[PDB]
């Protein structure tokens, strides 16, 4: 039944026996552009399954304490291969993206956790001056970033961090962390099941666009009841993560760009 | 910290036209026209010239003109003569209710 | 050129100013549907076809 | 037209407690539409600005962020004065300092007003020393 | 033949009228749209949907993560209740600030049925039953078993499905409701208590935790608009 | 716009449970009060046509708040940046919603009064109104040669008559508004150390609407007087293609960042009713 599924391309191979339904956002398939909704001119290019296929990213611990995790897109793929190359070459670009998170444990283990999907997930800063948040620090790659319990102004005038804060029962936007379950999400609990699958179209005001400048999806993650454990020392378990986009394609091709980072 | 910038001087022949730029950071001259211009002299307390980039009060000659936005301002001078040269300095407002000036500019003679 | 409808005994509209801007509102529209969940509708056979262009 | 004044000791010793005073001739200081500002000038660091006070149906402040709790100005409405308070005085004070005036600008709005970008009335400058 | 005579009442602003006005920019060119997801014609579409409850609300949780989680434990039995809640969603603290209360807030008129769901996280092994119970207003506030086992009544059993429903129907003696906690359109009282107790083997930890979700359903209706209180005007 | 009935149903006996469900699918069962209790025939009448978008936005609210003065020599002329983020009785409701698309409409209100009528009296006052698109000079005097509007549009309203009243169509330039941008206007590039790339998040186009200009016409009367406008706004034909949760602290500069209020919620006991 809905209890087993099986997705996996490109030379790997994984085993899954316990996944629930498939979620799809708004009921909505991607698909390529239409010529009565174009914009530029010239002829694009479609590598196909030379980009479409699934990466795997860095591994997390789960702690008691842990308080969240959250990623961006598509800025977490900029260094996977081809995908990475032509993100860079082109000056636009579009695509659609699918997820799957996964996690196991024994049967005496209890826990639950949350998975949210936003568009244009924005962020508070940590300082006095409005919007002074800088771009090294909001880009930051694969390895994402955690909320924190409690909010906290700096002091280095002379060197400021230039950093985030986000607070995890504000979402890091100042509203109720109760009410997000308004976007497409998903819920695992320990004792039902062990993995979570998603699909994403592509969102935005445009047909197109800079893939440097804009993030279009965003990711949170948050724990709603603390892993327990009859241990009474300390107990710990990995989160993996994988992504995969699909019809991928680009225009305005020039030379290289190299962006600065510290 | 933040800090204007501005060439550390600059000399001419009366009948010429000048120009001097003031540049910073994106905080304090990226967000709007908050730009002001002020000269002293020897002895004499700073006097203002232009206000809000291209505003010229009362007593200012329309040779002292000069406006841009962005990450730069520029000020223009025509018809230059002696009594021109003086001190100047920029400055700018942010959203931190806080005032900024450059690190100035030296003209003088004798 | 007037258009009538029911004040719900009719009542009667005209436009005056050829830009659609200048125009009034109305309220002829009742359609919604909530159902955003799944939808299975994918496959359809594109190389079984029996025509060329 | 109106004319400021300046008044007060010009000269200080380490630790003491530094005051002055600025006067308004031909203005009202509770003016509605105006604004007065104390800033001071040194060769060594150009022109840098320290505080500020206003009258807008209440008695309102406010500071710069690096010597916020050094520094404290207070009002005398009989006098049509305006008074500074400089406390934890050190050798890097000795410096020309004068009071003066601002203007608004001209695109209102941000947290409800006008925005007053500087300054058209400038004092002659009274110099302060710290010595011994 | 109305050149200089009189006329009627006029020339006032109202800001709920409707009439034509001239245009400042004509023979102007206007981009077209596209389809995008999502698209949203009524205000009811986001009413039919769960969202979670800050039950606890105690001192030392509000304001934190921890007010959203109970605490059950595997003693002996007993009748005494584990929590209450008054059907207030307009005034009630513990519903105010949901989704539905939120948007209840900008209006003044309500009626219809809302359904109510829990859910359960502990481990596998865990087994129990509860009871959920809901009694119209007029007489004292149920606080056993006993007295409430009279009114609407639900009885929930732990397997291998961990969520179940309940269904508050609509009984009143008006066509719509005040949503500003007044006696004469009250709404009820709802409480939870134990059925039987809870069974753990050795080597399992001793304390579970549980969750509650709000909705509304599909005859939910809303009549009149209204200005909210949360941030307000000044002179 | 009708509602469903309620039809009849009795007593069940069976193991068909509909009352069981999971919701880590993330789907909502449509229960009905039927399914679980026994239910009288009963027929509906309500609607749901106070909850259109279209009747949710149909009301005027204020914006701006402008003062300007008349004296012979003290500010004889102001201006303003056109945006809606300066208030949050209409910025809180937008914001329920991700992109937009609608037209808008426009209306004025003009108030005067004295500050001494010792020096005499004065004639009535006319007022002038001019919209500047992005780009356009900046008028410099009350009396600058820009007043002319030979081709920017500009609007007379005499004191005393009735406000005045505009309307305009969608103007940007994307396919729909945006209310918020994930992202950067520049990219900063290697061999540039502070001032190039530099921008700051959440940036907009390097002109969004442009500003407006107002003065007064007549000459200086011997006595000063003063006077203040007020704007308020009105959209119809409306569209929103994404939802998203309300704002609950207070506001803090236009983006989201906040530094107070973070305790709204107070204390209670568990079982009290
Ligand atoms: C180069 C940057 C491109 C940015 C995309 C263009 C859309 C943003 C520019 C207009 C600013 C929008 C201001 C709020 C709109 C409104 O609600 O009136």
């Amino acid at each position: 039944s809905v209890r087993v599924m099986q997705l996996t391309l490109g030379n790997s191979t994984i085993t899954t026996q316990e996944a629930a339904n498939s979620v799809v956002a708004y009921g909505r398939w991607p698909e390529y552009i239409k010529d009565s909704e174009a914009n530029p001119v010239d002829q694009p290019t479609e590598p196909d399954v030379a980009a479409c296929r699934f990466y795997t990213l860095d591994t997390v611990t789960w702690r008691k304490e842990s308080r969240g995790w959250w990623w961006k897109l598509p800025d977490a793929l900029k260094d996977m291969g081809l995908f990475g190359q032509n993100m860079f070459y082109h000056y636009l670009g579009r695509a659609g993206y699918t997820v799957h998170v996964q996690c196991n444990a024994s049967k005496f283990h209890q826990g639950a956790l949350g998975v949210f999907a936003v568009p244009e997930m924005c962020l508070a800063g940590d300082s006095t001056t409005h919007m002074f948040t800088k771009y090294e620090n909001a880009n930051p790659g694969e390895k994402g970033g955690e909320f924190k319990g409690s909010f906290t102004l700096d002091t280095n005038a002379t060197n400021p961090a230039r950093n985030f804060c986000p607070v995890d029962y504000l979402f890091g936007s100042g509203v109720l962390a109760g009410n997000a379950f308004v976007y497409p999400h998903q819920i695992i609990n320990l004792r039902t099941n062990n993995c979570a699958t998603l699909v994403l179209p592509y969102v935005n005001s445009l047909s197109i666009d800079s893939m440097t400048k804009h993030n279009n999806w965003g990711i949170a993650i948050l724990p709603l009841a603390p892993l327990d454990f009859a241990t009474e020392s300390s107990t710990e378990i990995p989160i993996t993560l994988t992504i995969a986009p699909m019809c991928c394609e680009f225009n305005g091709l020039r030379n290289i760009t190299v962006p600065r980072t510290q | 910290q933040s800090a204007l910038t501005q060439p550390a001087s600059v000399s001419g022949s009366p009948g010429q036209s000048i120009t001097i730029s003031c540049t910073g950071s994106s905080s304090d001259i990226s967000d709007y026209n908050y730009v002001a211009w002020y000269q002293q002299h020897p002895g004499k307390a700073p006097k203002l010239i232009i206000s809000d980039v291209s505003i010229r009060p009362s007593g200012v000659s329309a040779r002292f003109s000069g406006s841009k936005s962005g990450n730069t301002a520029s000020l223009t001078i025509s018809g230059l003569q002696v009594e021109d040269e003086a001190d100047y300095y920029c400055s700018s407002y942010t959203s931190d209710i806080n005032i900024l000036f450059g690190g100035g500019t030296k003209l003088t003679v004798l | 050129g007037a258009q009538v409808s029911s004040q719900k005994i009719n009542y009667t509209t005209i436009n005056y100013y050829r830009d659609s801007a200048s125009n009034a509102a109305s309220k002829q529209d009742f359609a919604q549907d909530p159902s955003k969940f799944t939808e299975p509708i994918k496959d359809v056979l594109i190389k079984t076809a029996p025509t060329l262009n | 037209q109106v004319q400021l004044q300046q008044s007060g000791p010009g000269l200080v010793k380490p630790s003491e407690t530094l005051s002055l005073t600025c006067a308004i001739s031909g203005d009202s200081v509770s003016s509605k539409s105006a604004a007065w500002n104390w800033i001071r000038q040194s060769p060594s660091r150009g022109l840098e600005w320290l505080g500020r006070t206003y009258y807008r149906s209440k008695w309102s402040h406010n500071y710069a962020v690096s010597v916020r709790s050094r520094v404290t100005i207070n009002p005398d409405t009989s006098k049509n004065q305006f008074s500074l308070h400089l406390n934890s005085v050190t050798p890097e004070d000795t410096a020309v300092y004068y009071c003066t005036r601002a203007s608004p600008s001209a695109y209102t709005h941000g947290w409800y007003g006008s925005y007053y970008y500087g300054m058209d009335v400038w004092g002659q400058g009274t110099t302060v020393t710290v010595s011994s | 033949g109305l050149p200089v005579l009189n006329t009627p009442g006029s020339n006032q602003y109202l800001t709920a009228d409707n009439y034509q006005s001239p245009c400042a920019i004509p023979e102007f060119d206007v981009t077209p749209p596209i389809d995008i997801p999502g698209e949203v014609r009524n205000m009811m579409e986001l009413a039919e949907i769960d969202t979670m409850i800050p039950l606890n609300l105690t001192n030392q949780r509000k304001n934190t993560m921890d007010m959203y989680r109970v605490e059950l434990n595997d003693a002996a039995h007993s009748d005494t209740p584990i929590l209450c809640l008054s059907l207030s969603p307009a005034s009630d603290p513990r519903l105010a600030h949901t989704m539905l209360g939120e948007i209840l807030n900008y209006y003044t008129h309500w009626a219809g049925s809302l359904k109510f769901t829990f859910l359960f996280c502990g481990s596998m092994m865990a087994t129990g039953k509860l009871l959920v119970s809901y009694a119209p207003p007029g007489a004292e506030a149920p606080k056993s078993r006993k007295e409430a086992m009279l009114g609407t009544h639900v009885i929930w059993d732990i397997g291998l499905q961990s969520s179940c429903t309940m269904v508050v129907p609509w009984i009143s003696n008006t066509t719509y409701r005040q949503t500003i906690n007044d006696s004469f359109t009250e709404g009820g009282y709802i409480s939870m208590f134990y059925q039987t107790r809870v069974v753990v083997p050795l080597s399992t930890p001793r304390k579970m935790d549980i969750l509650g979700f709000v909705s509304a359903c599909n005859d939910f209706s809303v009549r009149l608009l209204r200005d909210t209180t949360h941030i307000s005007q000044e002179a | 716009n009708n509602l469903p009935d309620t039809q009849s149903s009795g007593p069940a006996h069976s193991k068909e449970t509909p009352a069981l469900t999971a919701v880590e699918t993330g789907a909502t069962n449509p229960l009905v009060p039927s399914d679980t209790v026994q239910t009288r025939h009963v027929i509906q009448k309500r609607t749901r046509s106070e909850s259109t978008v279209e009747s949710f936005f149909a009301r005027g609210a204020c914006v701006a708040i402008i003062e300007v003065d008349n004296d012979a020599p003290s500010k004889l002329f102001s201006v303003w940046k056109i945006t809606y983020k300066d208030t949050v009785q209409l910025r809180r409701k937008l914001e329920f919603f991700t992109y937009s698309r609608f037209d808008m409409e426009f209306t004025f209100v003009v108030t005067s009064n004295y500050t001494d009528a010792n020096n005499g009296h004065a004639l009535n006052q006319v007022y002038q109104i001019m919209y500047i698109p992005p780009g356009a000079p900046i008028p410099g005097k009350w009396n600058d040669y820009t007043w002319q509007t030979s081709s920017n549009p500009s609007v007379f309203y005499t004191y005393g008559a009735p406000p005045a009243r505009i309307s305009v169509p969608y103007v940007g330039i994307a396919n729909a508004y945006s209310h918020f941008y994930d992202g950067f206007a520049k990219v900063p590039l290697a061999g540039q150390a502070s001032t190039e790339g530099d921008s700051l998040y959440g940036a907009a186009s390097l002109n969004d609407f442009g500003s407006l200009a107002v003065r007064v016409v007549n000459d200086h009367n011997p006595t000063k007087l003063t006077s203040k406008i007020r704007v308020y706004m009105k959209p119809k034909h409306v569209r929103v293609w994404c939802p998203r949760p309300p704002r609950a602290v207070p506001y803090y500069g236009p983006g989201v960042d906040y530094k107070d209020g973070l305790a709204p919620l107070p204390g209670k006991g568990l079982t009290t009713y």
